[PDB]
């Protein structure tokens, strides 16, 4: 047309509800959606590529869009080019967005290069294990809720249980070796208020080869399998070139034996924009003979 | 030893300074 | 004269003027971090009521002060009990004194002297501690001025002679005077006096005494029903005791805590009478354990009068403090709560645990509540455990890895079922992630292809077959025989498995239910291994048995074509 004129899609009482690879394609090619979007998906299998090829047109969703229960759904970005909520109709709690229970959502839409605006209505983010609060708290500064101080209902403990986003990287700076007792000693780090570090927590398993991994063992998929030393925060210097490498000596280790070591910092919520925490990367020692 | 290095840092980092830097460490502590 | 307690003052001649009309203190004085104060300001400050300092007396950085002769001239003995580090007089950077001054020093019964980094002071080498303090090996009396020229009739002691200032000597008596004191021609005290006394073989006249001070005349022992206390003064049983209301008598002394092994009995210390109760009132009816600290302040409380709410989070456990700790509590007066319990798995450090009596309850009338707790997997086992409920409804959210059948077990010997509680358990929150089928369905048949594999299973039905769903069938690549069970997500490895519904078959024939389900795969791969079982689906209900049936896992493999 010369106009717009897109495939408006009407929706049975302002709701559709897409829980396998048929109730998507019952969407397909509905460039605007004139209701509401709840999406089910179940089982194991992921349809990612099939809910990309039916709701990936979809560019504008009238009603609110709402993901609870989806397993296999790692992505939401099988909305390839959704960039509208309009949220004239909105989910019980003024929600525009809802989120809720989805076991593996890793990641929302890649806002590098995704844009999503919400005209009105909230945000809701709970019990999604692998989605960290970093992927949520973008979506609220692109969605424009934050830009009308929208009390959104995300709560911390309940989303990115399984995953880190630690922008900072701590580094070792000392590795000393014995038979049974590692001396390391990282780098400084303090949050912009240093009374935001309650302190450290070293992570150290023997590793049989150099392959280990942060995420497993901490994600469910694989029992946990580290030691985790908390530790206190160092006694902090007022000259910042005067702050001492802090460290911990652990002890009671096997005589020339690798470890896989890392460090975490634990950093209390400090509002808005988070202090943030440090991570360092995993490390192989082999103590000594 | 690896543990005397530590004994050291516990104090330098921590302030676990031994038995007999406790004394000193109360008037640090005070003010 | 008067009882003070125990005083810190820094910096405030305000708080000071508190010491003109007191003698004694149960406590330690500390004067220090006075700057603002000046010679002008000491010149008119005395203090003659005090005699004796109980624990100890604390020196630093008083500014303006020359001499201690004026301030405090009457001190005579020191008791020492609570020393600083082993030490029973702090005089630590003396900027401007110059002597110590105290003329009136006898005797140290308990502690040590600490001269450290203290400039411009004088006349400490005519200080003779030996008669003093009985051993002077651990003084540390260093960094110091004292050329002073010490000037002093006086004493000599090994011989360099003794005194404190210009115009004082110390006070040395001979060896028959030792300890029990001293007066000025040379004549002892009473047997029980201590440092000096106004009339000789007197003990109504001493100031100062080692043992028991009571009614003026000092005594070598508190007699009944007079208690020990402090090691200086003989207190009533009424007099203690109205300390303790705003003290537990224990070896003829009423002291503020029993020792381990010993509780107070409603004052006196004694460990079991009869039936042996411990009664811990919580603040508000109300304490949250998250952390060991939380538990161990409940440690062998085995009455909680109040309400408990378990907060433990992190992925570390610690069920084994919190057994030691919580695990000898067995009644509760409030509601017991359990909430975002991330790695508790088991609240069976609840050890003996047998009543909850709700007297309070968490709004909504629920005297056991558990909510968002994330592995808890099994409550007590209540194969041997018991827990009765008084009053109050049981409360069940969000629990993945409980199952209802250990929540329906709970209603049942909570006693909250007996009396028809409504329970507020939600019947899809708790135990979803977890499999509860107890019965068993076995592969009655089995054919494979290359492509396919035909499975039927031995027929089942609960005890209405109107509950019956459906089956569902679980198949996925199995390429090691190392597949664990379905623990409601699936394996950690990439393979998962496929979810197949099946309608359940035709009921038929003889009540031998002669229709063996069955389903053909088809999706498959030649070569290939597959783990397969097969699950029930089963309507739930106020019928309570139809939990379902589950296959074990068979691994059935294709064929093979070119």
């Amino acid at each position: 047309c010369l106009g717009p004129c897109p495939k408006v899609c009407h929706l049975l009482e302002g709701e559709k509800t897409i829980d396998s690879v048929t109730s998507a394609q019952e969407l397909r090619g509905c460039t605007v959606i004139n209701g509401s979007l709840i999406i089910n998906i179940r089982g194991g299998n992921n349809l990612a590529a099939e809910l990309e090829a039916n709701l990936g047109l979809i560019e504008e969703i009238s009603g609110y869009l709402k993901i609870r229960r989806s397993y296999a759904l790692v992505s939401l970005s099988f909305f390839r080019k959704l960039r509208l909520i309009r949220g004239e109709t909105l989910e019980i709690g003024n929600y525009s967005f809802y989120a809720l229970d989805n076991q593996n959502l890793r990641q929302l839409w890649d806002w590098s290069k995704h844009n999503l605006t919400i005209t009105q209505g909230k945000l809701f983010f709970h019990y999604n294990p692998k989605l960290c609060l970093s992927e949520i708290h973008k979506m609220e500064e692109v969605s424009g809720t934050k830009g009308r101080q929208e009390r959104n209902d995300i709560a911390l403990k309940t989303n990115g249980d399984q995953a880190s986003c630690e922008n900072e990287l701590l580094k070792f700076s000392y590795i000393r070796t014995s038979f049974d007792k590692i001396l390391l000693r990282w780098e400084p780090y303090w949050p912009p208020d240093f009374r935001d570090l309650l302190g450290f927590m070293l992570f150290y398993k023997e590793a049989p080869y150099q392959n280990v991994t942060e995420f497993d063992g901490q994600d469910a998929c694989g029992s946990n399998s580290w030691t985790v030393v908390d530790i206190d925060p160092p006694l902090r210097s007022n000259d910042p070139k005067s702050q001492n490498h802090p460290g911990w000596l652990m002890r009671g280790l096997k005589p020339w034996t690798q470890y896989a070591i890392f460090v975490k910092t634990l950093v209390t919520f400090s509002d808005e924009r988070r202090t943030y925490g440090a991570k360092s990367d995993i490390i192989y020692v082999q103590t000594d003979a | 030893s690896l543990e005397q290095e530590w004994a050291k840092i516990e104090c330098e980092v921590y302030g676990k300074c031994p038995p007999k830097k406790a004394y000193y460490d109360w008037f640090e502590r005070q003010l």
